């Protein structure tokens, strides 16, 4: 299953990779604009088919809350993540993390979607809703994705 | 069930598998390119919906008169298909003379029936390119090539005076003495790359007395396919067995 990352958002994925991997920066946690807020904003943008949009939002939340700590983190981010778990247990990841990591989710979710118990028509509907949400992210890219949400990791972090 | 159910059997295991995040190379290549050369600016130009005539007017001298095309009684099917005589002399029908009326599909350029699923993307060694987000069938009218219609004298003047700091080159030959120059003004067609094995082609049509160029699909293309045509000194990176080496 091929999920299509909007062409406008790929330079931001490059920037995210640069900030985390080269410049050794970290996204501000807890996120000031968390994944829950973004999903709520999208659900409200759609209702301005309601049960369908809410199902997509719930599914994105579930997949993110399973995948954030497993597949959505650069290695340099692992300590911070552990820190978060220590500081705010029982807080779901959709409440702690923000837009860059939710975007990272769609780079890897397509591999998982091939094992969902849906037929061809429903899988096409799901891909439709997912690409709709992705272009919603692309429309609001100016407010959602920004290097100003990243900060230099302190020397304490590097050990 | 559900609209977005979780993955079953081996999908649960793969979803819960710990794997350090890796940016795919079809995105990460941009970073190395931005380090070797600069991050490309947003390509700016004056977007126009119709050609702009500078010092020439590309008149064709042909008034499109009626054909013998049959107007389908079923309003579902289009009128002027492959056997239209106007279409066969590469002239679009006129709305005042066509027997098929508003069912005629030989007015695609003048009705601006552009394909609306094109997208500008970054191609590794070719810069900006145009891809189609939906599938296209052969012979489909895709888009019109727009720009400033200039004489070869005007184009040479422009190349002497302001296209000396340019590494691309944005023009179609409308004639042996007229050119459609899309350096400054045009549409998305100015981003379509060259190929030695093209999937599209440019066709010159007589549309209500003036010549206009349109890009038509040479063969079927699935979604995500980059549009190319044969431009007719740059190293060619089209990547095709029996490539001419140079554009
Ligand atoms: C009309 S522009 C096409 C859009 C261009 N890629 C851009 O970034 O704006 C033509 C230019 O694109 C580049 N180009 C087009 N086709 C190419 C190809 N097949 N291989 C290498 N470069 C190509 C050449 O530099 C050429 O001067
Ligand atoms: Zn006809
Ligand atoms: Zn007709
Ligand atoms: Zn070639």
């Amino acid at each position: 299953v091929k999920v299509k990352i909007p062409e406008e958002l790929k330079p931001w994925l490059v920037d995210d990779w640069d900030l985390i991997t080269r410049q050794k920066q970290l996204f501000y946690l807890p996120a000031k604009k968390n994944v829950d807020s973004i999903l709520e904003d999208y659900a409200n943008y759609k209702k301005s088919k309601e049960y369908a949009v809410n199902e997509v939002v719930a599914g994105i939340k579930e997949y993110f809350n399973v995948m954030l700590g497993t597949q959505l983190l650069y290695k340099f981010e692992r300590p911070q993540y552990a820190e978060i778990l220590a500081d705010h247990p029982d807080a779901p990841m959709s409440q702690v993390y923000g837009a860059p990591h939710l975007l990272r989710l769609f780079v890897r979710i397509g591999a998982m979607l091939a094992y969902t118990p849906l037929d061809e028509k429903s899988l096409a509907l799901l891909l439709n809703y997912l690409h709709d949400f992705l272009k919603y992210l692309a429309k609001n890219s100016a407010t959602l994705f920004s290097a100003s949400d990243y900060e230099v990791a302190p020397p304490e972090y590097h050990r | 069930p559900g609209l977005f159910p979780a993955p079953i059997h081996v999908g649960k295991y793969l979803r819960q598998k710990r794997i350090d995040f890796q940016l795919p190379y079809d995105i990460l290549w941009q970073w190395k390119h931005n380090q070797l050369y600069k991050k490309p600016d947003v390509p700016l130009y004056k977007k126009i919906r119709s050609n702009v005539y500078v010092d020439v007017k590309p008149l064709s001298g042909y008034e499109a008169t009626t054909c013998n095309c049959k107007k389908p009684d079923d309003d579902t099917r289009k009128g002027c298909v492959d056997d239209c005589l106007n279409r066969m002399i590469f002239a679009e029908c006129s709305p005042n003379t066509c027997p098929c009326g508003e069912q005629c599909c030989n007015q695609r350029i003048q009705r601006h029936e552009w394909v609306q699923c094109l997208e500008r993307f970054r191609a590794e060694e070719k810069g900006w390119g145009i891809r189609t987000k939906e599938p296209l069938k052969a012979g489909q009218f895709i888009i019109e090539y727009l720009g400033e219609v200039v004489s070869e004298q005007e184009f040479r003047n422009r190349m002497i005076e302001q296209y000396h700091n340019h590494s691309d080159h944005y023009c179609l030959n409308l004639d042996s003495g007229m050119v459609i120059d899309s350096y400054r003004m045009g549409n998305e067609a100015r981003f379509i790359n060259h190929s030695c094995d093209p999937n599209c082609e440019m066709q010159k049509w007589s549309v209500n007395g003036v010549y206009r160029i349109g890009l038509y699909a040479l063969k079927d293309m699935p979604a995500g396919t980059e549009l190319t045509y044969d431009y007719n000194q740059q190293l060619c990176k089209c990547g095709f067995e029996k490539c001419r080496g140079i554009i």
